[PDB]
């Protein structure tokens, strides 16, 4: 015996008493939510946010290193023999053993 | 799996036992179809039908695991040799490649001068 | 003439129109974004005199819109 | 005036929480004022403004 | 330290070492004040009363009591950590031989491949 | 900057009127998610600390942006569910997402290991309440108890491991301070110290052994299908393996050798089962094992190239598998079963959703450079420098990655559904809007993948 | 410009003597498209450059030099090692794009010659082999993930191997 346990109802919005909606009940709340503020974040974060991402604020010295490398190539080629790296960041270290 | 001759119409007799055998199979087939027929031809429904065959089919793989595997004997133990066994198989494959690679770096160079990435 | 096949179509085609309406709404500053390269100066590379390292933007290159975002 | 304030009350709190969050997390640099100008990485002598930049 | 050696046993406040200056509107005090406000929300759930936030004005007792006890609790916190540091620094200077300094060295270390 | 406005979302849902609620929770979350792409992106050569160690900066973690992307996305599909029940039940399970997001922001940002630990395990508590309740099918407890007794069984060994490091070597704290860390001498006492640090991120990052935690949580649906994406956030939420292996034990890789092979077989055998499986949610549950196993292989190699693909895969998987679960949810609220064979029919019944079904399935394959190709390709290239034999096994995996997603397509691209009569409306605006908000960020990462793949890039 | 080597000067001159027919179809279309949609594009580009008027030069490149050697100050100190490791990470990011320029020097030779390939150039081939081989030993490659604390060990391992060979010979 179930007594009260047998209770189930099939519910679907579809078109019946909704016209055309996404949120359940109230036509006034649905249009102002599902079509306005649902699409306002779709317009700001995706379209106005696309300008940022990586383009514009340099981003971890990606563009800076290009101009920095080019000026060091022409200077070292004119004066020194070794190009860029040969024995870098170590000069007169305190022995080995 | 297939035999020497493909089964399609081979080895079939009328007799008397086979005549009653078809009567048994068509009786259940019509019994399970009529309960579908009464549920299909009505506009008041709207909803996907359950059917006891497909629910038990999904339950056969997702569940019924621990009620099973109580007589393991030897067939279950042979599956473990095909289970954790291949991990031991590849363990000596990669290890022989490491002894080949590590020796070449220290003496008699094999790595190219053009290599720099990773 | 025939009755033809049936699709929701009304729910499908409205979604694409509602999507495009909000792309075009924020597509106006995209159109202004092209003219910002046109009207205002884009980029210049020159050796700077020793006075100040950063003013408004510390390092500005390519686009002028990079400096405007660097201030805030 | 009375209808507008009664309708929106919880809605105003979220952008107001952002201003309070931005201000409180900025003030943490005042506790970490040590080594403001040290070595040669980002150090310059003051001309008009006090302590270069916060 | 677990056992007292410099301070006298059984005391609510420090008194002997009062000079430390207690915190004024600390970030820690705001969380204890929030906990006092949180207790004034859940009491209306046990005793079924309308509105958690806009309920009875007996919540001010819950905010004050948590701040008042918490202020003395935070005063004990800043005192005990200071005594811990005071005893530690005095131990090094009294012994001297226990502590040793070593700075600026270049030593070889094994580098990993791949 | 990020904590405090996120905490102010808690009184927002409770104070607002009964008719609204869902409008305020979605709109205010979208404007906060905008500021994440505004401030966090700024970095130098080595990423400089944010402030005091309450919440710190990001060095190699733009994975916070993904959590901010799913911050409103999880609230969208949970509209169809929970709507029948009481207003207090709605307000609780919206705030449990906010509490999840509160702890999830704290995990990625804070450059720590001691305080990071009490945020890693702290994410398990809100998910436990979500998974155990609102289960459409039974055996909720055979997934709820499994959710803790797998993770906490592996993560509680971090208390004996992490504290042991700081008691001998200075303090863990900032990680930027951690240059004090000396290479391991390789001793039998140090064997279980390495294992205790790993095992916590060997359960949440699913291998082949102790992997059963994952598929049980996905099949038994928490709420509809959008709370399943929170379990996807926990796979990538176990990112501490990027921090422990790099800093705490850099010399140790001899003990990594068997654990690479354990994850290597969690690629062929995990893909074999995902071919004859009946449940549609299970087909995404086992595909999520293989994609995260690729990260596990990459981390243990420790080459600078592997991390570039590993960090990319964390973002790649988090927006593609979550996209796949939304498609499973879009059929779950119409047919009311997780059965693949029963729910069969696209274009004839679901016209515009079928194109979303394509783009989600094609991302499991190697498409023209979006993020999934970029993420996977570095791992394959890194494995060859590790050992030449790998691509003979890794290539077989590439065959069944097609079978991971084309089998999902074929069993939906058939003009049948004779037994079915429901699913009249194909997509009620937001149903397709969910699918667009998952794919269009991946399409924007085609132009700039430098923001996604960045461990010193 | 300046940094890029390139070829000296390209010849490229047509005589056109054999077969009149219609003079040259390639030359007639080149002269026609130069006035149709090339001169019009040049006029619009000049109009936008003139409309700029005021232009900001700005700092562009930052200095940041030396700031003490990393292989001098040690014994684990937060105040000293932090700025020293910053210098190494700067140079490592610069060295990544130095290789790229030398890489593109070989790319320029392959595009210009084509048929010659290996018979000519030689200077760009030698420049690539000298830098990359030195790059393999000093910066990463076999030294796993990028870390300046581990970089000193890689230099010491090369110094110990060179000293062992010099003692024998």
């Amino acid at each position: 015996r179930w007594q009260e346990d047998p209770e189930p109802e099939d519910e679907n919005l579809y078109e019946k008493n909704p016209d055309s909606h996404g949120y359940d009940k109230d036509p006034a709340v649905d249009i102002w939510n599902m079509r306005v503020v649902f699409f306002f974040g779709f317009s700001i974060v995706l379209v106005l946010g696309s300008t940022f991402v990586a383009y514009l604020p340099d981003y971890r010295m990606q563009e800076w290193a290009r101009r920095e490398a080019e000026r060091l190539v022409k200077y070292r080629e004119a004066h020194g023999l070794p190009i860029m790296e040969s024995n870098c960041f170590d000069p007169s270290k305190i022995q080995l053993p | 799996x297939x035999x020497x001759x493909x089964x399609x119409x081979x080895x079939x007799x009328x007799x008397x036992x086979x005549x009653x055998x078809q009567a048994e199979r068509l009786a259940i087939r019509s019994r399970l179809k009529r309960e579908y027929q009464l549920q299909y031809y009505d506009p008041s429904r709207r909803g996907v039908i359950e059917d006891p065959a497909l629910v038990r089919w999904t339950y056969a793989r997702s569940a019924n695991i621990y009620p099973n595997f109580r007589p393991n004997t030897k067939t279950s133990l042979l599956g473990a040799l095909f289970g954790i066994g291949p991990l031991v198989f590849w363990y000596y494959v990669f290890k022989t490649d490491r002894d080949r690679k590590e020796k070449l770096i220290q003496e008699g160079k094999l790595d190219r001068t053009f290599n720099i990435s990773y | 003439r025939l009755f033809i096949i049936k699709p929701s179509g009304f729910y499908d085609k409205r979604f694409l129109k509602l999507l495009r309406f909000y792309i075009l709404l924020t597509g106006i500053p995209v159109a202004i974004g092209i003219t910002l390269i046109n009207v205002x100066x884009x980029x210049x590379x020159x050796x700077x005199x020793x006075x100040x390292x950063x003013x408004x933007x510390x390092x500005x290159x390519x686009x002028x819109x990079x400096x405007x975002x660097x201030x805030x | 005036l009375l209808q507008v304030v009664r309708d929106h009350w919880v809605h105003v709190l979220v952008p107001m929480g952002f201003v309070f969050g931005y201000y409180l997390d900025r003030k943490n640099d005042e506790k970490l004022t040590a080594f403001r100008n040290k070595s040669l990485l980002y150090k310059r002598e003051l001309k008009p403004n006090e302590e270069v930049t916060w | 330290x677990x056992x007292x050696x410099x301070x006298x046993x059984x005391x609510x406040x420090x008194x002997x070492x009062x000079x430390x200056x207690x915190x004024x509107x600390x970030p820690r005090l705001a969380f204890v004040g929030f906990l006092g406000y949180c207790s004034g929300l859940i009491d209306n759930a046990i005793r079924r009363r309308p509105v958690l936030l806009a309920g009875l004005h007996r919540q001010l007792l819950y905010i004050t009591s948590f701040v008042f006890v918490g202020y003395y609790l935070l005063k004990r916190q800043d005192y005990m950590y200071a005594v811990r540091d005071h005893d530690m620094f005095s131990y090094i200077k009294s012994h001297x031989x226990x502590x040793x300094x070593x700075x600026x060295x270049x030593x070889x270390x094994x580098x990993x491949x791949x | 900057k990020y904590i405090i406005p996120t905490i102010m979302l808690m009184p927002l849902t409770w104070l607002s009127k009964n008719n609204m609620i869902w409008v305020n929770s979605t709109a205010h979350s979208l404007l906060i998610s905008f500021t994440s792409l505004l401030l966090m992106n700024q970095f130098g050569d080595n990423s400089l600390n944010f402030s005091l160690l309450f919440f710190s900066d990001s060095l190699s973690t733009p994975l916070l942006i993904l959590t901010m992307w799913l911050l409103p996305l999880m609230l969208m599909a949970s509209q169809h569910h929970l709507s029948k029940e009481n207003l207090t039940r709605k307000k609780l399970f919206i705030t449990m997402l906010i509490s999840l997001q509160l702890f999830l922001i704290m995990t990625f940002t804070a450059m720590e290991l001691i305080l990071f630990y009490i945020l890693f395990e702290a994410t398990l508590v809100p998910t436990l309440i979500i998974i155990t309740r609102w289960g459409n099918q039974t055996e909720r407890l055979n997934a709820g108890l499994y959710f803790l007794f797998y993770t906490l069984a592996g993560s509680l060994p971090l208390l004996v491991a992490l504290i042991y490091i700081q008691n001998t070597v200075g303090s863990l704290n900032f990680l930027m301070l951690q240059y004090w860390v000396q290479p391991v001498h390789n001793s039998w006492s140090n064997v279980f110290m390495w294992l205790a640090c790993m095992m916590a991120f060997m359960v949440k990052m699913p291998l082949y052994g102790l992997h059963l935690w994952l598929p049980k949580a996905h099949v038994e649906a928490p709420i509809a299908g959008s709370m399943v994406l929170a379990a996807v956030l926990l796979k990538l939420g176990g990112y501490g393996m990027l921090r422990i292996t790099l800093i705490l034990n850099p010399m140790t890789d001899f003990m990594a050798y068997p654990f690479i092979m354990l994850s290597l077989w969690g690629m062929i055998m995990t893909s074999s089962i995902c071919l004859r499986q009946t449940d549609l949610k299970s087909l995404i549950a086992y595909s999520s094992v293989s994609h995260m196993a690729l990260v596990i292989v990459a981390i243990l190699i420790q080459t600078p190239w592997s991390y570039m693909g590993a960090t990319a895969l964390m973002i790649a998987h988090g927006l593609t598998s979550s996209m796949l679960f939304c498609l499973a949810n879009s059929n779950y609220e119409r047919i009311h079963s997780r059965t693949m064979i029963l729910a069969r029919g696209l274009q004839t019944l679901l016209p515009l959703m079928a194109t979303w079904w394509l783009l989600a399935s094609l991302t499991n394959l190697a498409l023209p450079p979006t993020i999934n190709l970029i993420g996977e390709l570095f791992v394959v290239m890194s494995t060859f420098s590790w050992s030449n034999i790998t691509i003979i096994l890794m290539g077989v995996n590439m065959v069944i990655t097609a079978l991971y997603s084309l089998y999902m397509l074929i069993m939906t691209q058939r003009g049948k559904y004779t037994y079915h009569i429901n699913n009249i409306s194909p997509s009620f605006t937001r149903e397709n809007a969910l699918m667009s908000l998952h794919i269009l960020p991946l399409l924007l990462l085609t132009l700039n993948p430098k923001i996604i793949l960045g461990p010193l890039y | 410009x300046x940094x890029x080597x390139x070829x000296x000067x390209x010849x490229x001159x047509x005589x056109x003597x054999x077969x009149x027919x219609x003079x040259x179809x390639x030359x007639x279309x080149x002269x026609x498209x130069x006035x149709x949609x090339x001169x019009x594009x040049x006029x619009x580009x000049x109009x936008x450059x003139x409309x700029x008027x005021x232009x900001x030069x700005x700092x562009x490149x930052x200095x940041x030099x030396x700031x003490x050697x990393x292989x001098x100050c040690q014994e684990k100190d937060v105040l000293c090692m932090f700025e020293a490791e910053m210098q190494w990470r700067r140079d490592y990011k610069v060295d990544q794009e130095i290789v790229n320029i030398i890489q593109e020097r070989l790319k320029a030779c392959q595009q210009r010659e084509g048929e010659s390939h290996r018979q000519n150039c030689a200077k760009e081939l030698e420049q690539f082999t000298q830098v990359v081989k030195a790059y393999q030993d000093r910066y990463x490659x076999x030294x796993x993930x990028x870390x300046x604390x581990x970089x000193x060990x890689x230099x010491x391992x090369x110094x110990x191997x060179x000293x062992x060979x010099x003692x024998x010979x």
